[PDB]
């Protein structure tokens, strides 16, 4: 999972979000986007993941916000089975402020999986003065 | 400007209100009545701003 897209129409008619992790940083863009039908950065070979198709948007017209900061924890290579990482976020916009709360936990040894039990609290991460409307979101497999 | 400057614009017709500290840059024809407006400058279909 690379990031998320937030919006209401996603057809260059209304402004929209784009959050995605790359390189050793993060990029968050608020802009009018002409999003393609299928949103991915997967495809260039058979199996070794490639960051191909960097511009999932056909074009980028007048934007409003730009932001680059310290990225999140990264998992190298592709491993199947015994998934030791859990990452949980909450996303909410109120009063024109976008709040993202993030939490990371290691050493998940639950083979059956199905969203783990117990208890954990989430810390504030960042607040963005975006000031737009938001109705629907997706996830950016890439 | 002495002749008149039109760089400053205001939105006049809109379906609903604005939540606090929220920006709207959309520019689409606003339907005054029950009649469809597929994009026209005619009856009951007016520019928003
Ligand atoms: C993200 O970083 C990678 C590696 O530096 C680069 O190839 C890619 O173009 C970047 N994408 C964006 C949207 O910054
Ligand atoms: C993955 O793609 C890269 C170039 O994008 C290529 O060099 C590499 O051989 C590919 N790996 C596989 C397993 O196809
Ligand atoms: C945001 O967009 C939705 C879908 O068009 C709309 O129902 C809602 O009223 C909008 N929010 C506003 C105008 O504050």
């Amino acid at each position: 999972i690379r990031g998320w897209i937030f919006g209401t129409t996603l057809d260059s008619k209304t402004q929209s979000l784009l959050i995605v992790n790359n390189a050793t940083n993060v990029v968050i863009k608020v802009c009018e986007f002409q999003f393609c039908n299928d949103p991915f950065l997967d495809h260039k070979n058979n199996k070794s993941w490639m960051e191909s198709e960097f511009r999932v948007y056909s074009s980028a017209n007048n934007c409003t916000f730009e932001y680059v900061s310290q990225p999140f924890l990264m998992d190298l290579e592709g491993k199947q089975g015994n998934f030791k990482n859990l990452r949980e976020f909450v996303f909410k916009n109120i009063d024109g402020y976008f709040k993202i709360y993030s939490k990371h936990t290691p050493i998940i040894v639950r083979e059956p999986e199905d969203l783990p039990q117990g208890f954990s609290a989430l810390e504030p991460l960042v607040d963005l003065p975006i000031g737009i409307n938001i109705t629907r979101f997706q996830t950016l497999l890439a | 400007k002495v002749s008149g400057n039109y760089n400053y614009l205001y939105r006049l017709f809109r379906k609903s209100n604005l939540k606090p500290f929220e920006r709207d840059i959309s520019t689409e024809i606003y339907q005054a009545g029950n009649k469809p407006c597929n994009g026209v400058a005619g009856f009951n279909c007016y520019f928003p701003l």
